[PDB]
RNA sequence: AACAGAAUAAGCACCGGCUAACUUCGUGCCAGCAGCCGCGGUAAUACGAAGGGUGCAAGCGUUAAUCGGAAUUACUGGGCGUAAAGCGCGCGUAGGUGGUUCAGCAAGUUGGAUGUGAAAUCCCCGGGCUCAACCUGGGAACUGCAUCCAAAACUACUGAG
RNA sequence: UAGUUGGUGGGGUAAAGGCCUACCAAGGCGACGAUCCGUAACUGGUCUGAGAGGAUGAUCAGUCACACUGGAACUGAGACA
């Protein structure tokens, strides 16, 4: 399957997540199809936490892309 | 057997100003016949003169602002046997803009100046100062 | 996508020969080289002569070393 | 004017006979911060006094230089001997960087952009002929233009 | 040289060898020592240089250089050699680090202890 | 890594002001600074062409505090920005933090002021800074934590304020204590002593 | 946030020239030094010490190993009368280069469009960690290769002189 | 260099092919360096350089190749694990 799942950039302690489109047999860290946003937990001042783009993610989702638990929800609140 | 005929015509003016020549006369060609008018266009010689009928040659006059004379050097730059061609970004500058290239481009013999402003690349032949 | 070559070759069975020229430059003296390539074109009526000026083209393979085929006979 | 600048002193000597005879010889350059150079060349038989030579031959026969302000006009490259010197004027806050002998001519003519690099044999006597041939024969344009100006030069 | 000429044979780049043959790329070589002569140097000098020859983990039987004051090099013993080229002698190679392993280093010295392994009074 | 040690030595073997001491006493009277450092210091003559660069960079580099590895890190900032390297060396040790404490008065020495930051007493936007490397903008409010305002060396460092002037780039107010960096500092309110074409030639070779 | 108190915390190489920085004391062709020049034979600014001084700092030095400097394999950028370097002289195949007028063509060449050149890295403008290293958003770039459209000066090919 | 290089007929495999076989034919490649010897996993990139280039492929990422040595198949969507 493909699936929509979240990767991790950043130092200890203060991580910084990929909203990629990946083949389930693959790493975290790996290859990947495509990327399409980011997620920032630790957001403070001018950053950004959610940053989707919708457009890709109406063209994945009709053609079979299988969310995560995380990405049930950030889809969700847009 | 001569294997390039622009290289001689070159010749023929640099050392005709070291003899404090006034007149040069050479064979010509409707390549040569059309670098003299640049020469001129820009300044360099008097005038020039296509004057025969089966061996057509080429008068040309010559300058002297002072016991020195107005080109100071001249180099072929596309020699037979390398052919340099250049677009418009790599495109050379002689001297920061004060001596000329002259560039054979899509639309005729012209100078580094004009071809430039057209934005057409081409062919290098000299960088007279 | 569609070659030119003339031929060399009428030794074998149904299968003819081209050299194909080509100007490479070289990468750092900037002079451009000649540099041939020789393929084994599928002939097809046994009909082409040494000395031809043919055109080529690019099948599925047909025997092994033996993937381009013949368009068509442009001159003797 | 005179402001002053010593290069190279070495010890020459001569063999007459029962010893040998040294004396030394000294480079020296003079400028005026402003375009006016002139170098000079002197032996005599003390460090003291073959300077001092050297600086009464440099304030003689000295050379006009057409300095575009605190640069050069374009990039040159001139030679002399086994030696050959290229040039070429740079950016405001680059400084002088050149070898030895072309850091003296090259400061008291009062350009400060210069970016140059000698090639061939290195002799601090014989540099300063190939930098001397390159900055006399400047042009400075008396133009209408650059990009223009190629009407009222050239019968310049 | 033409253009035409280089397109068909291009500039081949000569190339060196190390200085140091023995310690194929290491900087440091340990071995146990053989022989301790005393030799004497070239034509200019005059002296009597001491000269250990070692036989390397390697197998090579080189001849090396010891520095310092006073050794207290009995045959048999482990060194720890590293590279250095002594102009004066012929043939030698090496030198000898002084405190690593048996060589104990010097005494009573107190201007660049870190050379020659003298510690801190 | 500090410098701690002698402080007169230092202006005594460049042979300039060079302000590292703090009253407004006496220069050459603390300090006898007349000659060479060390036993020799009576015989001179002819530092060489190397060495005349040397005694530039080491001048500029002694005036402020920095270390090497910190003043060479500071030059690539200067060669990244456009034009004028120079210029751009300068004005990266201008905006400083125990500069600009210095430039506001609120201490004698420059070392004075690298040390009421280093014990949090300083604050740059409201909130406290320790470091003694902060860049600061261009309208960046300086001002005194309120815990130590009545300390006596900040009260006292403000009558040496009087022989010093107002550098026109910053402006000072003597009741609360809390400055303001109002821009940048121009290429003529600094010395004409220290130069900008010997730190760059010699940091090509 | 509070308490203790200046208390809890500095070495390393070098100093004859290249090369920033120097004088006394031992030693006397001995011991020893050394990256190269080279010092030491009884006054050593070079060996061993002592004061002094200069460089760097929580590091400093040597060794090993690449690229620079090396226009010292020179495309950009060198040479061959005597310094190293023109075959003993011819003829000639593959190959390289081509006098002069038109005409055609568009393979080179120039301009443009599309598909591509993974993300990172480098570069530019920003944004977060008290600063910086570090993390990160947007752009340029990746010099390429391919498919189309146009131009025709020069080279190639073709036709005529 | 003799399944060697093509042709034809038949097999074989998810799939084109000397992949395999039976006869036919005597070809194929090579100084633009085949063949053989010696060494080495390649690439995006790193390190120097003003630039052109020169070395080099640790960590991170893509691809390949192995799992004590040499073979061999089964199971299965997909392994010669
Ligand atoms: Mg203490
Ligand atoms: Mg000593
Ligand atoms: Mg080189
Ligand atoms: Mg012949
Ligand atoms: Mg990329
Ligand atoms: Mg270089």
């Amino acid at each position: 399957m493909v699936t929509i799942r979240l990767a991790r950039g950043g130092s200890k302690k203060r991580p910084f997540y990929h909203l990629t489109v990946t083949n389930s047999r693959n790493a975290r860290d790996g290859r990947f199809v495509e990327r399409i946003g980011f997620f920032n937990p630790v957001a403070t001042g001018g950053e950004v936490r959610l940053s989707v783009d919708q457009e890709r993610a109406t063209y994945w989702l009709g053609q079979g892309a299988q969310p995560s638990e995380r990405v049930a929800q950030l889809l969700k609140d847009a | 057997s001569m294997q390039d005929p622009l290289a001689d015509m070159l010749t023929r003016i640099r050392n005709a100003q070291m003899a404090e020549k006034t007149v040069v006369s050479m064979p010509s060609s409707k390549l040569k016949a059309a670098v003299a008018k640049v020469l001129k266009d820009e300044g360099y010689i008097a005038d020039f003169q296509i004057s025969s009928e089966v061996k057509p040659q080429l008068s040309i006059e010559l300058k002297y602002f002072e016991g020195k004379p107005v080109i100071e050097e001249v180099k072929r730059i596309s020699r037979p046997g390398l052919r340099q061609y250049k677009s418009v970004e790599q495109l050379p500058k002689v001297r920061g803009g004060l001596g000329v290239s002259i560039v054979s481009t899509n639309k005729g013999v012209m100078t580094d100046r004009a071809a430039r402003a057209a934005g057409v690349g081409g062919e290098v032949l000299c960088t007279v100062f | 996508r569609t070659l030119t070559g003339r031929v060399v070759s009428d030794k074998m069975d149904k299968t003819v020969t081209v050299l194909i020229e080509r100007r490479v430059k070289h990468p750092i003296y900037g002079k451009y080289v000649k540099r041939s390539t020789k393929l084994h074109a599928h002939d097809e009526s046994n009909q082409c002569r040494i000395g031809d000026l043919v055109t080529i083209r690019e099948t599925r393979p047909l025997a092994k070393t033996k993937a381009w085929t013949l368009v068509d006979i442009v001159e003797r | 004017g005179y402001i002053e600048k010593l290069v190279q002193v070495n010890r020459v000597a001569k063999t007459v006979k029962g010893g040998r005879i040294f004396a030394f010889t000294a480079l020296t350059v003079v400028g005026d911060g402003k375009g006016r150079v002139g170098f000079g060349r002197g032996k005599a038989r003390e460090v003291p006094a073959a300077i001092q030579k050297a600086m009464e031959a440099a304030r003689r026969n000295m050379i006009q230089v057409d300095l575009n302000g605190t640069t050069l006009q374009y990039p040159t490259k001139s030679a002399h001997g086994a030696s050959k010197v290229y040039m070429q004027p740079a950016s405001e806050g680059t400084g002088i960087i050149a070898g030895g002998a072309m850091r003296a001519v090259l400061e008291v003519a009062g350009v400060q952009n210069v970016l140059a690099k000698c090639y061939g044999s290195t002799n601090p006597v014989n540099v300063v002929y190939a930098t001397f041939k390159g900055l006399k024969n400047m042009q400075a344009p008396e133009a209408v233009a650059a990009k223009r100006g190629k009407s009222v030069e050239e019968i310049l | 040289a033409t253009i035409n000429q280089l397109v068909r044979k291009p500039r081949k780049r000569m190339v060196d060898k190390s200085d140091v043959p023995a310690l194929q790329n290491c900087p440091q070589r340990r071995g146990v020592c053989t022989r301790v002569y005393t030799t004497t140097p070239k034509k200019p000098n005059s002296a009597l240089r001491k000269v250990c020859r070692v036989r390397l983990t390697n197998g090579f039987e080189v001849s090396s250089y010891i520095g310092g004051e006073g050794h207290n090099l009995q045959e048999h013993s482990v060194v720890l050699i590293r590279g250095g080229r002594v102009k004066d002698l012929p043939g030698v190679r090496y030198h000898t680090v002084r405190g690593s392993l048996d060589t104990s280093g010097v005494k009573d010295r107190k201007q660049g202890r870190s050379k020659y392994g003298a510690k801190r009074p | 890594a500090r410098y701690i040690g002698p402080k007169c030595k230092l202006s005594r073997r460049e042979g300039t002001d060079l302000f590292l001491k703090s009253g407004a006493r006496a220069l050459d009277s603390k300090c006898k600074a007349e000659n060479v450092p060390g036993q020799h210091g009576q015989r001179r003559g002819r530092l060489s062409d190397y060495g005349l660069q040397l005694r530039e960079k080491q001048k500029v580099r002694r005036i402020y505090g920095v270390l090497e590895r910190q003043f060479r890190g500071y030059y690539q900032e200067a060669s990244r920005r456009k034009g004028s390297t120079g210029e751009n060396l300068l004005q990266l040790l201008e905006c400083r933090l125990d500069n600009v404490v210095y430039r506001m008065g609120f201490g004698s020495t420059r070392s004075e002021s690298r040390q009421l930051v280093s014990h949090k007493a300083i604050t740059v936007n409201g909130q406290t800074v320790n470091i003694p490397s902060y860049q600061v903008k261009a309208g960046d409010v300086v001002a005194v934590r309120e815990k130590s305002k009545n300390q006596l060396r900040i009260a006292q460092a403000l009558e040496l304020c009087g022989q010093r002037g107002r550098v026109e780039w910053v402006e000072v107010d003597l009741d609360k204590k809390a400055g303001t960096f109002k821009s940048a500092p121009a290429r003529s309110d600094l010395s004409a002593d220290i130069n900008e074409n010997l730190i760059v030639e010699l940091y090509s070779k």
